[PDB]
């Protein structure tokens, strides 16, 4: 296991799908922003699914 | 434009992620986009032009 920085490592992910890695650093507080309202509402999601 | 920007203490280098073969931070293997004052851990170095030496 080699440690590696997230952000970094988010995008390799990016160019893994085709898109310029340099995309994340120029939004990566926008990014982390929706990742975050989404897993808010997983749960809720969980909870109201019947 | 693929590898890591891998510093060794004093000195800056670019290597290809799986393997340690550094390389001097030249315009050929990297790419320009915008100013440098949005990204996040951004730091200053020189990045070198093979052509300039030459001074055809
Ligand atoms: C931290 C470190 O070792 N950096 C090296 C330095 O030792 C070496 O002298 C130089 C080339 O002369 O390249 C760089
Ligand atoms: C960490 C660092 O090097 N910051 C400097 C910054 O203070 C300066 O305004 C700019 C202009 O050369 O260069 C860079």
């Amino acid at each position: 296991a080699l440690q590696i920085p997230f952000p970094m490592q988010m995008a390799y992910r990016f160019n893994g799908i085709g898109v310029t890695q340099n995309v994340l650093y120029e939004n990566q507080k926008l990014i982390a922003n929706q990742f975050n309202s989404a897993i808010g509402k997983i749960q809720d999601s969980l909870s109201s699914t019947p | 434009r693929e590898g890591v920007f891998v510093s060794n203490g004093t000195h800056w280098f670019v290597t290809q992620r799986n393997f340690y073969e550094p390389q001097i931070i030249t315009t050929d293997n990297t790419f320009v986009s915008g100013n440098c004052d949005v990204v996040i851990g951004i730091v200053n170095n020189t990045v070198y032009d093979p052509l300039q030496p030459e001074l055809d």
